[PDB]
DNA sequence: AAATGCCTGGTCT
RNA sequence: GACCAGGCA
């Protein structure tokens, strides 16, 4: 995530050469998309870099101190004097084609977090495990290799489809599935099972 | 195998509304009043101008894929400069003793209008545009 | 020497506060128009002034860039994540035994600073990196 | 670290609202989200 | 309470649920090795198949409509169209 | 922890400037910026490589065992 | 724990050849010709020569998902002219003025100094 | 509630989600791992042995492989220990637990499931990488986003229960949703952001694109269309090569504001015989919206046809943009000099109104409205006032903002952005709320204790003048930043408050049902509506249309 | 207020209209008063409309009601949908909430109102007064693991 | 000579910028590609710990030697491992240097790739040495010792290409521009009031010609010309990143042809 | 007068307008009995219910009165000449067309109303979130919940 | 009497 | 079992 609120997965990774690249053959460490911007109203993230890059090249360190009377012009001015366009764009290629593309991009340094909390330490997935004594059901966490919860709201959902068989199995013969034997006077299960 | 529509226009407006390579031209016919054409020009490829004598010409010729070349020692509907197709869609009653059309090349547009186009006009996709010097 | 005080929310109701000291003593006897707009120095009362608003934030806020250029909740939103980032959280993580520590390999630290990451240590023990980045629809992935 | 040692919880009219007397004491943007949201403070 | 094959009011054409079962159910008899009243073009998957089985209204299957007080209408798979 | 061989972004070897640059900084007595040009890293993704790096290693040596 | 080694990337692994050509069905004297373990690289070079070639209708490429490393270049040649000629043709008249790159820059590099 | 009616249950998967474009609508993006795990108790066949025992060779590790083999007396055959494993010939009637393959239905949801789309059947697509992959346009429906969002995935186990997946719940089918009684599925981000770009007029493509393009959309019918132009170079549009993924056999009318079948504006929509004739395409046209494109492509051409429909027009203006590019930054927030000038001023004035309110009022000159305090229309006024004054600046805003400004540029598309994020952005701000009304006297007859007591203008009691380019000052801060937790505040309580409507609504009508004499009844059998919605007709299968006889004046009736 | 009106030449034309909002309510004598057309005066209180105009107008606002709730956020429902509540809630012929204190009470069996609110009292009560459960209800075949009567189970299928 | 033809400008160890001309994007592309990605190379691909004392993670040092620069002019004659019928690697298929470092003095021993110490025989080939072009020549700082701490490591450099890894790479940085004047309209500039006054100017636009007020658009006109420079790390001169590049690219090209022959 | 009713019957004409390539020129050879008569009989074969008496008969006419009007709107004398110059053979085509597509269009018994409904309020419920009345959640609790205390009662009067 | 859904993790009796 | 911390919404 950025520090401006805007956190995001990596999609898939590209080498080098498939990355669009800078005339100065500069190319990206990463990529986000234009459409998490104008909503979110997160400006500065669009400031810093400009500041970043602006520092980065004078080897100066950026103010990005709150209430100052740091501007977007101010910058802008210093990043033109340091032969660049004054706002971020910069023309880049296709790293496909080689051709340019037809809008320039807003490029530039800026400071990202790594989060924590990392698919691989998510990517539980069970097939018939352990099972709690108590219920007979699925256990809990994946760290003991359980089961997911396909709690109410998901079987509204099934209901809804009209899937009647699938709920059954689903609330059935994956997870609780007992026999059962009931006296056909009183429906109570205080019928002794001799099997044999 | 033929032609439709022939006539030399004379160009009154050339609007660029938000648009570097179009512009719509507004041009009146010479000789019949009646006729007048509203047309999506590429000013990239053709420029065009204030007061401009442009020839016009339909037909339906000279759907299979497109080819490209090697006819470049063929055939030639190419006595012109610039060129387009299309499809044609709604055919209308200005009213009076004057009848309309309408035709579009890939989002460019065309409307003409006139009468004694009620034959020469096609009633189909087919439709080529010409126009020279 | 009696430059400064010590003032709780209830001493706080009965004084003026000036913010910017600069900017809010001087008498008014061409206005820079990419400079944000502040309203006047009103108040021949001024008992005290502000050591320096950015100083109304804390830890985490603190380590925001212009987070006077976002809006609101995503000042919150960072705030919380900040503390969900990787970095060195000491320089002898490896003579602590304890129940997981996340460390990054190369800090960096931000070309974009905060005149507050001075005192939280934050150039010291970054936590992040300065990752060339570009805004643009490419692969659509 | 920093900002757990300068944490503050507050239990149980409006609460959790962001209030005028806390300029200058309680960070404002500082809170987590949801659950104890305005609740839990940051000096 | 039956109803006679005559002063059948429910609707003649399938619905999509009945279908559904219909499909599921002879699909899994073709998954058990069980006889298949159709010529496979080439078909090995039990569903496509007893799809292909209902595309020729050649499954021996009966749909029993119960009404809500009680009663029931009996319709064949055959009679059912099957347009959805 | 130590100057990355190389940058994340153009692979310009960089760890072996590391030294160089610090000296061009107290000796020379020069500012960040033309320390850098003067190393030959002209493009930013080679700047902030060195410019921004917390050499935290200096550090973890001064733990005796 | 899911990523694939890197090096199928550009090795065949087993059932694996660097072609396969498939009659196109659309199309007359159509081609549909997959590539194993290369990119754009060749493809999109490959696609712009196969275009210089007049008695070629058409001629496209795509790397139909990136996790894969693979593509297929589409060839339609004039009637009689077999697109496997056409690519054969392309992948030369590449090779030539590839070596004639090679020279004339290895020449200029000598006239250098420094 | 987490037992009987809420159970854990086998053969459940989860993790985290990412878009994948060059996957089909209604499939799902299952990494390997994953695959190697769930699996399903397939019965051997003649039809298939031949797979069966080649997996079972394949043993558990190896993807196309399995785990467990069944036999007649219940017996289970672990394929990963077993001296017998590299044995084992199999017999007509045995069960061979294999792994989940490609185009096996799967139910995939993302929680909170409070729809039906929250929980829909994919086909398998067993790929490297561990993240469920999913298609754009699945987005929505499940309510979800790629900030870490995780989802669960369950896997048929009976012949019967995928049929139940594959014949109701199938992504396709659910296309049309009934509760909206128009489609739930739109294009979104890149796709729709671009597909629009590459409409416009102003937009052409030539050869060795166009044959890409073509080729990039799988069904093509390889037919290279004639170019819209043939003269000096034959280039074709955009619109030419977008109407190749439009199938043939729709027709779809607009008419926007100006539209004129001549749309000087590139207006409203033209549609026919498949082929775009006029009209930018934008979300109104591909939108997600009631005449939508896709609303009549799945009436007309079939639910799956309609799947297809995304997968083709991403697939196509994908790689276009993939190709023509598309960025944002600081720039586009940016307003001619002039216009900040025009702007500042424009505020300047509504601060005098609200001043000239005030002195008013203070002279005890102000009447007061009926039912109102004199003090409750003094508020109302200045609150006018000022949010006017930011809606102006911000209109001011918009309209420097050139076709060439990226943000006014997603806006345009629909892909993101509205009137507001410009406005606050670009021109001031606005006047921030807690409780419906201006920020409040927390201190003593005071917002801060930079004010003096007694102050009911703008700046004072929370009007963010600036912009979020600008900057906001401390005091603006601050008060912005009281809105900012109310929000945040009731986000939290919105959301829960809510969720216990959901379930009060599902438990009451949970039982009711359709019955089989076009009645509504609940279990008991009570009847609640004589025929469904009163037509017995399915809220998917209608749409909007026009009762011609009701307007008009009476001359036109006639005529 | 805004409302469209039959012009004498045919077309709706726009004829504007005094209406006077209310901060309190009491329909039973308001109605009565002259001037007013009581063919459309109007609350937003259905109850009370309930309790003046009978059960079957109150269905009428009560969805006049839930609908303005949803439209007023632009967003739209389809008609069935909120109808079905408001008649789920209006057939008993009074204004049954969907709160327990109303469905739960319902007149159905013993293991749908379990899943609810109140399931030890429930079964209790329950218990006390034998009461027989005809297992057809969605929520009590979940219970006992059996298909429903939902789109695959209310059709039977046989030989 | 025939089509393709270069003009260098530059020239350098490391640098060599150069116009490429007569040749169409899509080879100006796939050559420029092919440098950054498919010219093999020497580099460690897999270190031996023996002891680590250190401050850093063995790993964490194992990550940096990989990228530590190895000398590869005459890589062409080392086999991939993968290709050697050795069990595991040789002297035929890599290069095995030896690493050992003592915290001798109290004033902090500096460890470099200069240390690295080649025990295998290099048949005579120049091949795997630690790449220097430091000042006072101590190639890259590997790693810092304290009073008493051991780093004793054992690496086996092998045959690779930026595609399996990027340590692999030889090229670094490639700048690429062509049509300095957007003649080509290959672009449509972002701008606020004049788009020639806010973008730059490239230095390429010095080597061309302006675009003449009221001429046409120049609809047919392509892409010649290309204004390149190719930065090297150092495993391999400049030259041989370009020619090596070129010969990669057209030996790619070659596979495809022998490919239909053994159809 | 856009009310949401099962067959977009403007798009079947349409579909008849470039599938018989219907020419704006020639004559039709529609017979006033036809189209009359046509649509007419169309209005019989639409059904929703098929009880065979009174009672029953009558509900379904009620079931399809509103479409139905749409259907003589759209489907009269002038406008099948005039406005859309159809044949016996388009028209013809167009009627068989609109009694499936309705007969689509209609319910399937099984359908689980009860939540298909309480999902589909309760969703586009969970979406909202914020000229002076209680509007919003709060309100939509005020209604269910079947509060006697509701916040902003108000009588509006004409 | 009730007070969102789901998901992972960490400490102490 | 107690309990708090976090992710999405
Ligand atoms: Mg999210
Ligand atoms: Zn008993
Ligand atoms: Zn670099
Ligand atoms: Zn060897």
């Amino acid at each position: 995530a950025s520090r401006h609120g805007q956190k995001g997965t990596i999609g898939i990774t590209y080498r080098r050469e498939d990355m669009p690249f800078t005339a100065e053959g500069i190319v990206p460490d990463l990529i986000i998309n234009p459409h998490a911007i104008p909503s979110r109203m997160t400006v500065a993230h669009l400031i810093e870099c400009l500041l970043s890059k602006v520092a980065a090249l004078s080897g100066n360190e950026g103010d990005a101190s709150p209430f100052t009377d740091i501007t977007v012009e101010g910058i802008s001015k210093l990043l033109r004097e340091h032969g660049y366009q004054s706002r971020g764009f910069e023309v880049m290629y296709n790293g496909h084609t080689g051709k340019k593309l037809m809008a320039q991009i807003f490029f530039g340094p800026t400071y990202y977090q790594r989060l924590r909390h990392m698919v691989d330490d998510k990517i539980h997935a069970r097939a018939r495990g352990p099972m709690q004594v108590l219920t007979r059901q699925p256990v809990e966490g994946r760290s003991r290799d359980g089961g997911l919860r396909f709690g109410e709201m998901e079987r509204d959902c099934m209901i809804a489809h009209g899937a009647a068989s699938f709920l059954k199995e689903r609330l059935m013969e994956a997870s609780d599935a007992f026999r059962v034997h009931i006296c056909g006077i009183c429906g109570l299960m205080t019928v002794i099972a001799k099997l044999n | 195998s033929n032609t439709l529509f022939d006539d030399i226009f004379q160009v009154s407006e050339v609007d660029p509304g938000r648009y570097n390579k179009v512009c719509r031209i507004e041009a009146a016919s010479t000789t019949q009043d009646q006729c007048k054409l509203t047309l999506d020009i590429n000013v990239e490829l053709f420029p065009v101008a204030a007061q401009d004598s442009l020839t016009v010409t339909i037909a339906s010729s000279l759907t299979r894929s497109w080819r490209p070349p090697q006819a470049g020692d063929r055939s030639l509907a190419d006595d012109y400069d610039y060129v387009m197709y299309g499809t044609a869609y709604k055919f209308e009653e200005v009213s009076k003793d004057l009848i309309a059309v309408y035709y579009s090349f890939g989002g460019l547009l065309m409307r003409l209008e006139g009468n004694y186009r009620n034959l020469n006009n096609l009633k189909q996709e087919n439709a080529y545009l010409l126009i020279r010097r | 020497e009696g430059l400064v005080e010590y003032i709780d929310a209830e001493e706080e109701e009965s004084i003026l506060i000036a913010m910017q000291p600069e900017d809010l003593e001087p008498a008014e006897a061409d206005v820079d128009p990419a400079k944000r707009i502040r309203v006047s120095h009103h108040a021949t009362t001024f008992t005290h002034c502000e050591i320096h608003p950015s100083m109304i934030l804390g830890v985490a806020a603190s380590i925001i860039p212009f987070p006077d250029h976002n809006q609101s909740p995503r000042n919150t939103y960072q705030s919380a994540m900040g503390k969900q980032a990787m970095g060195v959280f000491l320089t002898n993580y490896n003579v602590r035994m304890d129940t997981m520590a996340n460390i990054l390999y190369y800090p960096q630290k931000p070309l974009g600073t905060t005149r507050a990451m001075e005192y939280l240590k934050f150039r010291e023990l970054p936590a992040g990196q300065n990752a060339i980045v570009a805004i643009a629809c490419y692969s659509g992935y | 670290t920093l900002s757990h040692l300068r944490r503050t919880n507050t239990p149980i009219a409006k609460p959790r609202q962001l209030h005028n007397t806390h300029w200058g004491l309680v960070c404002p943007a500082e809170t987590p989200e949801g659950q104890a949201c305005g609740l839990v403070k940051n000096l | 309470k039956a109803i006679p094959k005559d002063q059948r009011a429910t609707t003649p054409y399938m619905t999509k649920y009945e279908r559904a079962r219909i499909l599921g159910t002879r699909a899994l008899q073709i998954s058990m090795n069980a006889p298949v009243f159709v010529d496979l073009e080439g078909e090995t998957d039990p569903l496509r198949i007893a799809m292909k089985e209902l595309a020729e209204k050649k499954i021996p299957l009966v749909i029993r409509r119960y009404l809500p007080d009680g009663s029931f209408e009996d319709w064949s798979v055959e009679e059912l169209i099957v347009d959805l | 922890m130590i100057v990355p061989v190389r940058c994340f972004s153009c692979g310009k070897v960089v760890g072996d400037k590391w030294e160089s640059y610090l000296n061009l900084l107290q000796e020379d007595e020069l500012d960040e910026g033309t320390a850098l040009s003067r190393l030959g890293l002209k493009r930013y993704c080679c700047r902030r490589m060195i410019l921004t790096h917390v050499d935290l290693i200096e550090k973890f040596l001064r733990y005796n065992p | 724990m899911n990523a694939p080694d890197r090096f199928e990337l550009f090795l065949l692994g087993e059932g694996e050849s660097k072609l396969k050509i498939d009659p196109d069905t659309k199309a007359p004297n159509a081609v549909v010709i997959t590539f194993e373990k290369e990119d754009h690289t060749l493809g999109n070079l490959i696609r712009a020569e196969l275009l210089n070639d007049r008695k070629v209708l058409f001629a496209a490429y795509k790397v139909e998902h990136p996790f894969f490393a693979r593509f297929k270049l589409r060839i339609q040649t004039t009637e009689g002219y077999d697109p496997k000629d056409a690519l054969k043709n392309a992948c030369n008249s590449i090779i030539n003025k590839l070596g004639a790159l090679k020279t004339n820059f290895e020449t200029e590099w000598n006239l250098q100094t420094l | 509630r987490g037992n009987l009616m809420g159970k854990r249950v086998d053969f459940s998967a989860r993790t985290v989600i990412s878009g994948d474009p060059n996957l089909e609508l209604d499939q799902v993006g299952v990494p390997k791992s994953i695959a190697k795990t769930l699996t399903y108790p397939e019965v051997v066949t003649p039809y298939n042995i031949d797979r069966l025992t080649q997996l079972v060779r394949n043993g558990p590790n190896e993807h196309p492989g399995a785990k467990y083999v069944i036999r007649d007396s219940g017996d289970r055959i672990d394929l990963r220990y077993s001296k017998r494993a590299g044995d084992i010939q199999l017999q007509y009637g045995w069960k061979v637990e294999r792994h989940i393959m490609d185009n096996d239905p799967v139910l995939f949801n993302r929680q909170p499931s409070l729809h039906k789309m929250s929980m829909m059947a994919h086909r398998v697509k067993v790929i490297p990488y561990s993240t469920f992959r999913l298609n754009l346009s699945v987005t929505s429906p499940y309510n979800a986003d790629f900030d870490g969002d995780e989802m669960n995935l369950h896997v048929p186990q009976s012949e019967e229960t995928r049929a139940e997946l594959s014949q109701l719940c199938a992504v396709p089918l659910q296309i049309v949703s009934p509760q909206s009684n128009k489609p739930c599925m739109g294009i979104v981000q890149d796709t729709l952001c671009g597909i629009r770009k590459l409409t416009l007029r102003d937009t052409f493509i030539e050869l060795d694109q166009v044959l890409n393009m073509l080729y990039w959309v799988p069904d093509w019918d390889g037919v290279i269309p004639t170019p819209a132009i043939i003269k000096p170079k034959p280039l074709w549009s955009g619109k030419q090569i977008l109407s190749v993924a439009i199938p043939n056999g729709i027709h779809l009318q607009r008419f926007d504001e100006g539209t004129t079948l001549l749309s000087p504006k590139d207006n409203g929509m033209l549609i026919i015989d498949g082929q775009i004739i006029f009209g930018v395409v934008e979300k109104k046209t591909v939108g997600s919206s009631n005449g939508g494109l896709i609303h009549v492509v799945t009436r007309e051409k079939g639910p799956q046809v309609c799947a297809k429909l995304f997968g083709n027009i991403q697939k196509v203006v994908n790689f276009w943009l993939l190709h023509n590019g598309f960025s944002t930054g600081i720039g586009d927030t940016i307003a001619d000099g002039p216009t900040m000038r025009e702007i500042t001023e424009t505020i300047a004035e509504a601060k005098k109104k609200v001043l000239d309110v005030t002195k008013e009022a203070q002279a005890n000159l102000l009447t007061a409205k009926h039912g109102m305090t004199l003090r409750e229309s003094f508020e109302d006024n200045v609150v006018r006032f000022l949010n006017e004054a930011r809606d102006k600046a911000g209109r001011l805003a918009e309209v420097n903002l050139k076709d060439l400004n990226n943000v006014k540029q997603m806006v345009m598309a629909g892909s993101k952005g509205s009137f507001i994020n410009i406005a606050q952005m670009s021109a001031c701000v606005g006047q921030q709320s807690v409780e419906g009304k201006r920020i409040a006297f927390g201190f003593v007859d005071r917002t801060l204790p930079h004010f003096s007591k007694d102050d009911y203008s703008p700046e004072s009691k929370g009007f963010v003048e600036n912009s979020y380019l600008r900057g906001l000052t401390p005091q603006e801060f601050f008060f912005h930043a009281m809105g900012g937790r109310e929000g945040l505040i009731d986000t939290a309580v919105k959301t829960a408050e809510t969720g216990y409507i959901q379930r009060r609504l599902v438990k009451a009508l949970e039982d009711i049902m359709v019955h089989y004499d076009n009645t509504t009844r609940n279990s008991l059998g009570n009847v609640i509506q004589f025929i469904y919605g009163e037509d017995g007709m399915d809220a998917a299968h209608i749409e909007k249309q026009s009762l011609d006889t009701i307007g008009g004046s009476d001359a036109a009736f006639e005529k | 207020y805004d409302r469209k009106v039959p012009s004498p030449t045919g077309e709706y034309v726009k004829e504007p209209e005094w209406v006077l909002e209310t901060d309190g309510v009491n329909l039973s004598e308001v109605m009565t008063v002259p001037g007013i057309d009581p063919t459309r005066i109007y609350t937003n209180s259905f109850i009370d409309i309930m309790e003046v105009l009978g059960i079957e107008a109150g269905r009428a606002a009560l969805y006049k009601e839930v609908y303005n709730v949803i439209a007023s956020d632009g967003s739209y429902v389809n008609y069935r949908h909120m109808a079905l509540l408001v008649d789920v809630m209006t057939t008993q012929g009074g204004l049954t909430s969907v709160t327990r204190h109303g469905f739960n009470r319902s007149n159905t069996g013993a293991l749908m109102r379990c899943s609810f609110e109140e399931t030890v009292e429930i079964l209790f009560e329950a218990g006390a007064s034998a009461e027989l459960d005809d297992c057809r209800g969605v929520s009590e075949n979940v219970i006992l693991g059996q298909m429903a009567p939902i789109g695959t189970g209310a059709f039977d299928v046989m030989i | 000579e025939e089509g393709p033809q270069v003009k260098i400008r530059e020239a350098s160890k490391d640098n060599v910028d150069f116009i490429l001309s007569n040749v169409d994007l899509a080879m100006a592309n796939s050559l420029r590609r092919v440098m950054i990605a498919e010219i093999p190379t020497l580099a460690i691909d897999s270190v031996e710990v023996e002891t680590n004392t250190t401050v850093l993670a063995d790993e964490f040092i194992a990550h940096r030697l990989g990228l530590i620069p190895l000398q590869s002019m005459d890589i062409e004659q080392l086999e991939y491992s993968r290709d050697c019928f050795c069990e595991d690697h040789c002297d035929k298929c890599s290069v095995v240097l030896t690493l050992q470092a003592f915290g001798e003095s109290e004033s902090t021993t500096n460890v470099y790739s200069k240390d690295l110490v080649i025990v295998s025989n290099l048949m005579g080939r120049n091949i795997g040495h630690p790449i220097i072009q430091d000042k006072e020549g101590n190639g890259v700082l590997i790693c810092k010792l304290r009073k008493g701490q051991e780093l004793k490591l054992t690496c086996v450099a092998k045959k690779g290409i930026a595609k399996e890894h990027a340590k692999w790479g030889p090229a670094a940085a490639i700048e690429f521009e062509y049509d300095p004047w957007n003649k080509l309209k290959h672009t449509d500039y972002w701008y606020e009031q004049d788009s020639a006054k806010e973008w730059p100017q490239s230095k390429n636009c010095e080597y061309e010609d302006p675009p003449n007020e009221g001429d046409p658009f120049d609809y047919k006109a392509q892409a010649d010309t290309f204004y390149m420079n190719v930065e090297s790390v150092g495993s391999i001169p400049v030259d041989q990143v370009v020619v090596r590049g070129i010969d990669t690219l057209q030996k790619k090209v070659a596979s495809i042809l022998l490919a239909l022959t053994q159809m | 007068a856009n009310w949401p009713l099962p067959v977009n019957i403007r798009r079947i004409i349409q579909n008849a307008q470039q599938t018989f390539h219907i020419d704006h020129t020639k004559p039709s050879d529609l017979t006033i009995k036809d189209i009359v008569l046509g649509v007419k009989d169309l209005q019989e074969n639409l059904l929703v219910l098929r009880g065979k008496n009174e009672i029953i008969q009558n509900a379904q006419r009620d079931a399809v009165t509103l479409f139905c009007c749409l259907l003589r709107s759209r489907l009269a004398t002038r406008r099948v000449l005039q406005e859309y110059r159809l044949t016996k053979q388009a028209f013809d085509w167009v009627l068989s067309n609109i009694e499936a597509q309705f007969l689509r269009s209609v319910v399937h018994p099984g359908e689980m109303v009860g939540v298909l409904a309480a999902q589909s309020i309760g969703e586009p419920a969970t979406q909202m979130t914020l000229k002076k009345v209680t509007s919003g959640v709060p309100r939509l609790k005020e209604i269910l919940n079947v509060a006697k205390n509701m916040k902003t009662p108000s009588l509006t009067v004409y």
